[PDB]
């Protein structure tokens, strides 16, 4: 049970390709819900069990529900993935795939050197040593510290965020009412 | 801010190297910053472990080519079922 | 002749530019009449 | 290897088994008579699920606070009070505007009977 | 960093070469935000701090609000045109 | 697949597939008894949509 | 008055959940070795449980009380080596 | 005090009827005036470039940012006067210039999000404020939803703002992955030498800059500015420009960058020669904004650019504001009103404007020659003080490209003049109803600033010398 992270990486690739090539618009949206589940798997896998259920609650249970709710009672035309339509795209898809992929891998590195910048992204092989220290006396888990720092050090960010939630109330109402 | 706050609300893993670098930067003005280059280096490889990865690759390159391998007090691996068995 | 900052021929836009041959022309989004919002083009829009 | 994951994998085994039992067991035998544009909708239908989400995002924003409630005592309390009241004002916007109503288009035609 | 980078890149290119409908563009936007989340939360775990977790919990809420705003924007796009084209807006 | 209660394919049926219709000429067909058998063999609605109402 | 027949399927629901809870409690106590479960475990108490598995010798929560620790206790100490996190 | 206005306002607007909207805007207009007059004495806080950080190194308040918020309030007073006052009392201008119920809500929320960018110190304050102002521009674009062009423009602006917000988020977390930090106060003159922060900080600046309309990705914004109605587009052209540029000028993370110099050369080129053969007045008027944002991308390369910036900002703001208000006024004299949201489109429709209200053409000529940079007017000293910073700091090819770009851009500025001073057959003699006293006084104030504002240059340089040094 070593290669779990590699498996989630591969399954996420495959799920995005099934997102962007799908018969029916909501077959594509169910593949997105599956990608959210693969994400939450990776987040529990890395050690963040809190966030995975936050993803399942907020992204799956509200955003995907809103999205499916939109696709139901609105009319959306769709062409399917013809080969006549989209292999005119493929040479720039290949060039931009390799370039954007390498370039996203580039900025984790500090060299003057171009491909020493690149292959330090693959210098991964060393197993981190986890030590126990007995300095912490209480059950401050991660949600507790998020609640301490949203509320003391970044209280202003929480209140500007309240203004953003207010805007998310006012705006959709203001569009779709047709006042008398 | 949340400058040095860790997941448990304590100090993070590289807090002490950062606080040494800020102790450096507090008592210096510019034109005199070239002397707190080591503290910053100590901070950066605290973050990313670049020099330790280089050192461990240098030692693993040598232990791969030995027929003898390891003549040392070795290290044991256990299953999680057997931490205090014997 | 109306001119267009380089001495070019530009169209004088009267009310006679929104018919149904001027409907969905081939053009740049500049130098194009047939606006989609016009009191002769909507003309019982949500009825 | 806990008793948590046998559940996660075993509930599908329950389902896969039962719909197998029926598909394996029952008659298919269909035909034409057995087998068998778009409508418009009011604004409150789409509105209930669009404005649902900003209240849901507030309810899970209270969730970091109510776990940290002892540590931020007297101070995070007032920050949360201000947060809640800022969102109560957008809610009183929403119910003063009568947004979520679907209202009936035909009245008793109140206008009186005059003559000549 | 690999999973977040590749979901962001594949999500971006699926957004860019979308010619088939409009809601693929929405869901490719949301999966881009997911990939940004993945990269940041991994960095927070590796650096032993909450501040990446702070930016991640804030960008969750901002992604939700942008989905609500933009889908009401699509509904108002649809009000006057009872059809959504396949080629795009 | 035959060892089931549903009507499985017979093995002598692929055998009959290679065989084909060779009919007796010294017989009497449909026109004996007076019948002849039956033989085996986007741009304008967008703009009309532009005058309807879709959200009330 | 009271229909016994109406409340008998409630009686079987009550009995099934009662017998399930009782059988499950005895299964938990048999797993622990005669004591109750720990229903909310800290990071501190997680580290304390692995330390006591190290100290008692093999057993789960045998809970030795000895004066001074044994000989193999100084040598059976564990670090955890976690994979690259690709 | 914006927060007070929003909190008060949505409470008050939910209970008003739609008959009261215009008067509500008048109220807010006067409110903002007394926030300028009664509260600007806070400039005394910022003596000798004393800088504060507020909310735990979260917001940064210096005198630069104080000037930017004063400028944003002045412009909001002008724009809210344009919505809250009638042009004429016809049954015509009531069906043309009509505010929605929730327009001033979105205005004040956007002014809030625009202030929290310039006042920002950390990256998550920057992010949250960028999305606050971005959602507000989405909804200000989409609020006149009975319009095909504005609906299509709001959808386009949603997707193109979503990409360039995810690029900013990628750059921020990419900066976080190499430095356990959120501040650019972290950088402090030594880290930049021993660390390659070039690709990070330049990708940050680029993702911020493509929302302004810099040159490879300019056409989508020109289409949004042509498709929005004439009152909305004077606000959404100005406010993201001055907010995002006032962020990127205060934070000097692209000093002597080769990419920003490439895109500044390209911006000056494609804006000058892009709007030459164009016949719509908002198109013509938006490529002017493209060039004048290029002149700011130039100052992004600079260290210590706060005079040239702030002078050319209030220059461009007054000139921009006045040239949109003049073509609001010319709608009374055109022979052809189409398109209720956008009643004047083609620039040949103002053709006989010297024979009907010649002093409107005097107004127009003054602000157009200040766009060109003619020395008695205020735009000249803006271009002059930009050149004094470009040449001081070694950008010699950039200087000649600036000069050629200004010469090419003078053609389509003067094309407005060339159209308006011309013969027309049927001229006005006698018109019964008058333009708004309150609202033509604003245009005259904006002209008198442009013409006679060179008087106060030495006063302004002395007050500059004390509060920023
Ligand atoms: C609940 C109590 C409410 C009953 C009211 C009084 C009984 C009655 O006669 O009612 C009709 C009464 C007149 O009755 P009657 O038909 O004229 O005379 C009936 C005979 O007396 C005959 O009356 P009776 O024999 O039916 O009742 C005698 C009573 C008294 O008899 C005794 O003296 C012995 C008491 C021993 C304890 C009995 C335990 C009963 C457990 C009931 C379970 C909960 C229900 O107790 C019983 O013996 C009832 C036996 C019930 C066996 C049920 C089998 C279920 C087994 C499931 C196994 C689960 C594991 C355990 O009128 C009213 O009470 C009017 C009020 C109606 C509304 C009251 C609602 C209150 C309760 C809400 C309960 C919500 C759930
Ligand atoms: C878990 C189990 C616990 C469940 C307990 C509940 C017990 C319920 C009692 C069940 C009694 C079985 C009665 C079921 C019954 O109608 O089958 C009759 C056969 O004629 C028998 O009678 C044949 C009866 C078959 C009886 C089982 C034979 C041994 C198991 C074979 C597997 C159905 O013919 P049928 O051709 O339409 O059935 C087939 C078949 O069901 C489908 O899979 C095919 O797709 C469909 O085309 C169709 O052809
Ligand atoms: C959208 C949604 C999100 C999508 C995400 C997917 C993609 C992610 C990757 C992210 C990229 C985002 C794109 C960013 C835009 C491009 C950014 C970019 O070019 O800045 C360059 C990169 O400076 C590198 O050091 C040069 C960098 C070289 C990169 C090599 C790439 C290799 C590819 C091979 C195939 C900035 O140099 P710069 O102009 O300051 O120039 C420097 C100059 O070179 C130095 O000599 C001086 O010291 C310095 O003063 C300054 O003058
Ligand atoms: C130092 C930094 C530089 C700042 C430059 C300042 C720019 C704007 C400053 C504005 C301060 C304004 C002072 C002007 C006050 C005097 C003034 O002319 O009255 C207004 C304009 O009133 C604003 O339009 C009031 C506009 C208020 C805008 C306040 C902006 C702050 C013009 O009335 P008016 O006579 O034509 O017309 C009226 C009216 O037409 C008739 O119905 C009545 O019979 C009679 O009342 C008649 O008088
Ligand atoms: C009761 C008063 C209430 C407050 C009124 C404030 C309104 C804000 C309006 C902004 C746009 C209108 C232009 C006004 C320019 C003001 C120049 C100035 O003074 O700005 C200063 C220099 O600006 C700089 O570097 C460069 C600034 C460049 C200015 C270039 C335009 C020149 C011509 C117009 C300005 C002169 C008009 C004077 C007309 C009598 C920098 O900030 P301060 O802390 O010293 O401000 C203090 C102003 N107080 C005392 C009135 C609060």
């Amino acid at each position: 049970t070593y290669y779990f992270i590699e498996i989630t990486i591969f399954l996420a690739i495959l799920c995005t390709i099934f997102i962007i090539s799908a018969k029916n618009p909501m077959v594509s949206i169910l593949y997105m819900i599956a990608l959210f589940v693969i994400a939450a798997m990776y987040l529990y896998l890395i050690g963040l069990g809190i966030f995975s259920l936050l993803y399942i609650m907020i992204y799956i249970g509200a955003i995907a529900v809103l999205f499916l709710f939109i696709i139901t009672l609105l009319d959306i035309n769709s062409t399917e993935l013809s080969v006549k339509s989209n292999i005119r795209d493929l040479p720039l898809v290949l060039i931009s795939l390799i370039v954007l992929t390498i370039s996203g891998l580039m900025i984790y590195s500090n060299d003057s050197i171009l491909i020493n910048k690149l292959l330090e992204a693959f210098g991964n092989d060393y197993n981190t040593i986890i030590t126990q220290d007995w300095f912490n006396i209480e059950n401050t888990t991660l949600l507790t510290t998020i609640g301490n720092v949203l509320l003391t050090n970044n209280a202003f960010i929480l209140l500007v965020l309240a203004i953003v939630l207010l805007l998310g109330i006012i705006g959709p109402i203001s569009i779709t009412m047709k006042h008398k | 801010t949340a400058a040095g706050i860790s997941l448990t609300g304590g100090r993070n893993r590289c807090f002490s190297e950062w606080q040494s670098f800020m102790h450096c930067t507090a008592k210096t003005d510019a034109k005199s910053r070239a002397q707190c280059l080591p503290n910053f280096e100590d901070y950066m490889e605290c973050l990313h472990h670049t020099k330790e990865k280089a050192r461990l690759r240098e030692i693993e390159s040598v232990l791969k080519q030995k027929k003898e391998g390891l003549e040392a007090p070795p290290v044991k691996v256990i299953p999680v079922k057997a931490i205090g068995l014997v | 002749i109306p001119s267009g900052a380089l001495g070019q021929k530009v169209p004088h836009v009267d009310e006679s530019h929104q018919d149904l041959l001027f409907r969905t022309s081939h053009m740049v989004e500049d130098l194009e009449t047939y606006d989609e919002d016009s009191p002769i083009n909507t003309s019982d829009a949500n009825t | 290897m806990n008793t948590f994951i046998i559940f996660i994998i075993l509930i599908p085994i329950v389902g896969f088994a039962l719909l197998a039992v029926n598909i394996l067991l029952a008659v298919y035998k269909p035909y034409n008579e057995k087998l068998g544009t778009r409508l418009a909708f009011n604004a409150a239908f789409i509105l209930v699920a669009i404005l649902f989400l900003p209240f849901d995002l507030e309810i899970s924003t209270l969730l970091p606070y109510v776990m940290s409630i002892y540590l931020v005592s007297n101070y995070g309390f007032t920050i949360v009070l201000l947060f809640l009241l800022i969102l109560i004002i957008g809610f009183v916007y929403e119910i003063n505007t009568n947004a979520l109503k679907i209202n009936k288009h035909n009245k008793p035609n109140t206008d009186s009977l005059i003559y000549k | 960093m690999f999973i977040g980078t590749i979901i962001l890149v594949l999500s971006f290119l699926g957004f860019v070469f979308n010619r088939r409908n409009i809601i693929l563009a929405f869901i490719c936007l949301e999966t881009m935000l997911l990939g940004i989340n993945l990269i940041l939360l991994r960095n927070s775990v590796l650096f032993d701090d909450i501040s990446g977790s702070l930016f991640a919990i804030v960008i969750i809420i901002l992604a939700g609000v942008e989905s609500a705003i933009g889908l009401s924007l699509l509904v108002s796009y649809y009000r006057l045109r009872g059809v959504i084209n396949s080629y795009g807006i | 697949t035959q060892a089931i209660w549903w009507p499985t394919y017979s093995p002598d049926q692929v055998e009959r597939q290679f065989l084909s219709q060779k009919i007796d000429p010294s017989a009497k067909t449909f026109n004996d008894l007076d019948l002849t058998p039956m033989e085996l063999p986007v741009s304008q609605l967008e703009n009309k949509e532009k005058t309807f109402v879709h959200i009330l | 008055a009271i229909p016994f027949e109406a409340l008998l399927p409630y009686g079987i629901i009550f009995g099934l959940l009662t017998a399930g809870g009782g059988a499950m409690q005895v299964l938990h106590v048999y797993r622990n070795g005669g004591v109750r479960d720990r229903f909310a475990i800290d990071q501190w108490d997680s580290q304390m449980m692995e330390r006591d598995l190290r100290l008692n010798g093999g057993q789960g929560r045998k809970q030795v009380d000895q004066a001074t620790a044994p000989e193999a206790f100084k040598h059976n100490h564990v670090w955890k080596s976690e994979r690259p996190l690709i | 005090m914006l927060i007070l206005a929003i909190i008060s306002l949505i409470t008050f607007v939910s209970m008003s009827k739609l008959s009261d909207n215009r008067a509500i805007i008048r109220l807010i207009n006067i409110y903002l005036i007394l926030v300028l007059v009664l509260d600007s004495f806070l400039y005394l806080l910022f003596l000798n470039n004393q800088t504060y950080t507020v909310m735990g190194e979260l917001l940064i308040f210096n005198s630069f940012t104080f000037y930017i918020d004063m400028l944003i309030y002045f412009i909001m007073i002008v724009i809210s006067s344009l919505y809250g006052y009638n042009l004429y009392n016809n049954n015509l201008y009531k069906t043309l210039f009509e505010p929605k119920k929730e327009l001033i809500i979105l205005f004040l929320i956007n002014i809030l999000g625009a202030l929290l960018i310039v006042h920002s110190n950390d990256f998550i304050t920057l992010f949250v404020a960028i999305e606050l102002q971005s959602y507000s521009i989405y909804l200000i674009t989409a609020i006149y939803n009975s319009s095909y062009k504005a609906s299509k423009a709001s959808m386009l602006y949603f997707f193109m703002g979503g990409i360039l917000s995810i690029l900013i988020a990628y750059s921020i977390n990419t900066y976080y992955s190499v430095l356990n930090s959120y501040t650019l106060h972290s950088l402090d003159s030594l880290i930049i030498n021993t660390l390659d922060l070039n690709l990070i900080l330049i990708a940050l600046s680029l993702g911020l800059l493509f929302k302004i309309g810099i040159a490879p990705l300019h056409k989508w914004l020109i289409s949004i500015y042509e498709n929005t109605p004439i009152l909305i587009t004077i606000y959404i052209s100005l406010i993201p420009k001055i907010s995002i540029l006032s962020y990127l000028v205060l934070s000097n993370i692209s000093i002597n960058s080769l990419v920003i110099s490439i895109l500044a050369i390209l911006t000056l080129l494609v804006g000058s020669v892009g709007g030459l053969l164009q016949i719509k007045i908002k198109r013509l008027l938006a490529f002017s904004g493209l060039t004048n944002a290029g002149y700011m991308m130039l100052l992004l390369l600079l260290n210590n650019n706060e005079f040239s910036y702030l002078y050319y900002i209030t220059q461009y703001s007054i000139s921009h504001l006045a040239i949109f208000m003049i073509i609001i006024f010319s709608i009374y004299y055109i022979n052809y009103i189409n398109n209720q949201y956008n009643p004047i489109i083609y620039v040949n429709q103002l053709k006989g404007l010297i024979h009907d209200n010649a002093y409107l053409v005097l107004s127009m000529a003054i602000v157009v020659f200040s766009f060109i940079g003619i020395p008695p007017l205020l735009g000249f000293f803006g271009k002059l003080n930009i050149l004094m910073s470009i040449l001081n700091n070694g950008y010699y090819f950039i200087s000649i490209v600036l000069i050629v770009a200004s010469l090419i851009s003078a053609l389509y500025y003067l094309y407005l003049l060339n159209v308006s001073i011309q013969d027309k057959n049927n001229i006005l003699i006698n018109s019964n109803e008058t333009v708004s006293s309150v609202l033509s006084y604003i245009l005259s104030s904006l002209i008198i600033l442009i013409t006679f504002g060179f008087i106060y240059n030495s006063l302004i340089i002395d007050i500059f010398n004390v509060y920023f040094n």
